[PDB]
């Protein structure tokens, strides 16, 4: 499970923009409107970790 | 705007690139400054040794 998630996460980051345009990663996503706050809270967890 | 923010990030990255380029240019020119400034120190050494030699004589 560890290695499979790691592989999936890296393959997902592949889909995102790279330093060819900016040192900060750019991500594009579909999201339901109601879950935007939850996604922001998840990003907050990511920042803290 | 999203495009406005992306352009702002790109401009900031360009500013950072300019900063690092300026620092590299400073290093490159200070290399020649290092080449040249040794003349002052060698002159100081020569003058000090001449003073000591003449005093001893």
């Amino acid at each position: 499970i560890k290695v499979r998630k790691m592989k999936a996460i890296y393959h997902t980051l592949n889909l995102c923009n790279i330093d060819v345009t900016q040192k900060c990663l750019i991500a594009e996503v579909w999201c339901p409107v109601t879950d935007l706050d939850s996604i922001q809270f998840a990003l907050r967890r990511g920042t803290e970790h | 705007s999203q495009s406005q923010g992306i352009q702002q990030l790109l401009q900031a990255e360009k500013r950072a690139a300019e900063k690092v380029a300026d620092a590299r240019k400073r290093k490159a020119r200070r290399l020649k400054q290092a080449k040249e400034e040794a003349q002052m120190e060698v002159e100081q050494y020569r003058r000090e040794r001449e003073q000591e030699f003449q005093s001893k004589q």
